[PDB]
DNA sequence: ATCAATATCCACCTGCAGATACTACCAAAAGTGTATTTGGAAACTGCTCCATCAAAAGGCATGTTCAGCTGAGTCAGCCAAATTAGCTTATCATGATTTTTTTTTTTTTTTTGACACTTTTGGTAGAATGTGCAGGTGGATATTGAT
DNA sequence: ATCAATATCCACCTGCACATTCTACCAAAAGTGTCAAAAAAAAAAAAAAAATCATGATAAGCTAATTTGGCTGACTCAGCTGAACATGCCTTTTGATGGAGCAGTTTCCAAATACACTTTTGGTAGTATCTGCAGGTGGATATTGAT
């Protein structure tokens, strides 16, 4: 596990928002897929950034500058 | 009895969430994956529960947008159901495959 | 008491503009009138921002303004969605749209 | 010791809404706003500043750099009062 | 009399341009839409030789890669037409329009 | 000193389709030939008018590429081979 | 008499890796590690992309790179494609490609 | 004069293809790139130090930027490269 | 299963644009040496807060069944737009010239930053008052699903 | 359309949590008067480059027409999903205690910025030298659509 942590009747919810029709079978993985690789891309940025500051613990900014970088900003805890 | 035809508790969950905010995910599944990944990365590492949260938003708001795109990309098809093969487009056509 | 805040007629922290402009290195010199118009602007988006943001409220009643009171203001504005467009507004949510065909008849 | 648009923020809130608010979650949500486009504005005058020689940023840069950010008619209110905010700082004292 | 079946002049042309690297817009026509259109923005404006190739190659380029982006759109919906309901797709997803 | 005008033509439905080839295209539509022009338009528009606006701060009248090229960069369109 | 390219065993000027580095004022001071360190990079990426380049002027039998080769090269290789994804070269064409249902079949 | 690394280029070039060609046209897109990674690098570079209170760039902020900039294999093998050219150097004289 | 007409093309030969060298030499540039400063690091440790429980409460997940569905197989008329030739315009590559815009250099008039000195402020930390948001409870209204 | 079958918005709310008021304190901050640097501001003047123009020359756009085939609306079984719902797992959330860790601070080392001086160089410039890739030509091969 730990990546089928991520709930099937959940991920539907966020398809919700999105305005997701119906839905798929064959989806909810090719999403699990998505979703992980988007993330790797950004913790490891982050993760890079944690360690130029010497540190151990990855802080808020810590991802912040990382999502920055990337395109996606985020508005929020820049604080 | 009373049922009912495939679309209400679709469409009024779909009112529902896009009338919310509140994020469509268990604060562990997800940051245990978190932890899981980082760890590909480096050893012992600590997240301000800052941190976890703004992926957490990231993350999902990400997930959604796709979505959409993704939607529009099967109906582009004359469908309704998000296919994977739609994905593939959207996320080809966005960058994230070329 | 006056301050080039004051004397420009300024509610944002046009004094320490010329501090962050300087700090950031945007440069080396900084001209007086810069640090100012900077502000100026500044002050302007913030309002033209809260504003719209504020008759959020009177939208969803609530008086304060939460998140969403923001994110549903911007999204509902040209420009700014423009400006915003590569943004991500922290408990936004999307905007009540269902592409007509995916409700009932047809 | 940290910083903050937030007074700044609200002493203009408290000029458009003096019978409103604003969530915790929505002044960071503010200041990230503000922090943020500061740093586009300057830079793209730092660009502006650095594509000339000059060594000095200007007002001039800061509209060239307004103008070259900001969206059509949210440009023009925009390079506005900007202009006035300094038209008046000159002028007193 | 002969001709090429329905078809068979486009996947020849295709191939052919495929390999090369000149600009297609003729230069002038070209030019001129562009002294039109900063024209109507700054009056009176000159325009270095260069400059506008600078345009051409980058307005090119673009065009070029969106055909593309085009293709794998019809092609999503099994047509192999490419038609203005799709360029828009195209253009949607990659988040442009407006 | 001869008006300007309809110059979006000039973009004639045969380069619109010499284009459309190295995009890899084969059958094209016919309310196509136009869309093109008029997205083309609309290209163009947004770079001259930030190409522009960096000749208008220099003080100048003449659009150089560099103009144009920093006018790319700004986009997300940036292009190599014109100096810069 | 020995430059400090010639010091630190690159090419790319060391010096004018530095100076560019204050001139653009990305930071206060410019440490004496930093510009070495860069200049680096900076020449293995372009002996990076050279290679590709050459080699795809070697394939399509010319003595003389011109950007279709250095594009060539760019364009098929998974990284330094990603690095320039976003950046176009001038006067180098796509990469010779078609879909398949393009495709003229079925006997 | 215009500065221009023409040369760096060449020199490398040979280098690695001893008997090839370099037209006009592309040792230009070359200078254009040298040139964009250089900016690029710097910048993160530039941003880290302000990110961590610092005033000086170093050979330790160059580099957590190519690995920010610079994807997979490359990347690995700049900063090698890199340190390389570095440590001989902090030995050179 | 052959056939001719079409066109892509392997190699060849040749001449001027384009790339390669020769070469002096300039001012900007980068090395070298020395006084002088200070950035941030090694070290000490206070105060934030991240991890790890165990509790409890139940919701959100999961696993099976059921029918209504629309996704996917399937064919076939109309008509969109491929294509192939019939003519003449607007582009272009030669070639240069006109005139105006940008770049070179130079004087002085204004603007800025830094230096040491006042004085102003907005965060910091409790403590604290007041306003309303959560959400939950009463319920007819509400949509839709089969009769 | 009627009616049961299952879920939303208005509303009265009031508990608890937190949005706001104050009270004071200062650690850093913003402005002041002054002084000397420098930058912009301007300004007559060489150098480069764009617009303007003639011209033969034309493949390239245009445009009519002929027509193979993709576009498109429809029939229809069935693989697929929502829906419907009930055994029950672990995610929340109170609530906490503990200890890793990041943050505040004081001093010194070594690294860096600044001026001194020497002189190495990479870039403009008149210069010619040199070579290849483009443009013509012959014709070999593979494609192609009808017989």
């Amino acid at each position: 596990d730990n990546i089928q942590g991520i709930t099937k009747p959940a991920i539907r919810r966020l398809a919700r928002r999105g305005g997701v029709k119906r839905i798929s079978g064959l989806i909810y993985e090719e999403t699990r897929g998505v979703l992980k690789v988007f993330l790797e891309n950004v913790i490891r940025d982050a993760v890079t950034y944690t360690e130029h500051a010497k540190r151990k613990t990855v802080t808020a900014m810590d991802v912040v500058y990382a999502l920055k970088r990337q395109g996606r900003t985020l508005y929020g805890f820049g604080g | 009895p009373h049922r009912y035809r495939p679309g209400t508790v679709a469409l009024r969950e779909i009112r529902r969430y896009q009338k919310s905010t509140e994020l469509l995910i268990r604060k562990l599944p997800f940051q245990r994956l978190v932890r899981e990944i980082a760890q590909d990365f480096k050893t012992d590492l600590r997240f301000q529960s800052s941190a976890v949260m703004a992926l957490q938003e990231a993350s999902e708001a990400y997930l959604v947008a796709l979505f959409e795109d993704t939607n529009l990309c099967a109906i582009h098809a004359k469908r309704v159901t998000i296919m994977p093969k739609d994905i593939q487009l959207a996320r080809r056509i966005r960058g994230e495959r070329a | 008491a006056k301050t080039r805040s004051s004397r420009a007629g300024l509610q944002f922290p046009v004094g320490r503009v010329h501090r962050l402009l300087r700090k950031g290195n945007y440069a080396e010199r900084v001209g007086a009138g810069a640090p100012v118009y900077l502000a100026a602007v500044l002050e302007y988006l913030t309002a033209e921002i809260l504003e719209l943001a504020g008759n959020a409220a009177r939208d969803n009643k609530k008086t304060r303004i939460i998140p969403r009171h923001l994110q549903l203001a911007v999204r509902n504005d040209e420009e700014l969605n423009k400006l915003l467009g590569r943004v991500t507004i922290a408990q936004g949510g999307v905007l009540p749209n269902i592409q007509s065909v995916l409700l009932p008849k047809k | 010791r940290k910083e903050s648009y937030a007074i700044y923020v609200y002493k203009v809130l408290k000029q458009v809404h003096p019978d409103t608010g604003i969530s915790s979650k929505a002044m960071s949500i503010m200041n990230s706003f503000v922090n943020d486009v500061f740093e586009r504005i300057a830079g793209e005058a730092s660009r502006l500043a650095h594509y000339n020689k000059r060594s000095t940023i200007t007002s001039r840069e800061i509209q060239t750099a307004v103008r070259l950010l900001l969206p059509g008619e949210l440009a023009k209110h925009a390079v506005s009062e900007g202009t006035k905010a300094v038209t008046k700082y000159t002028s007193a004292k």
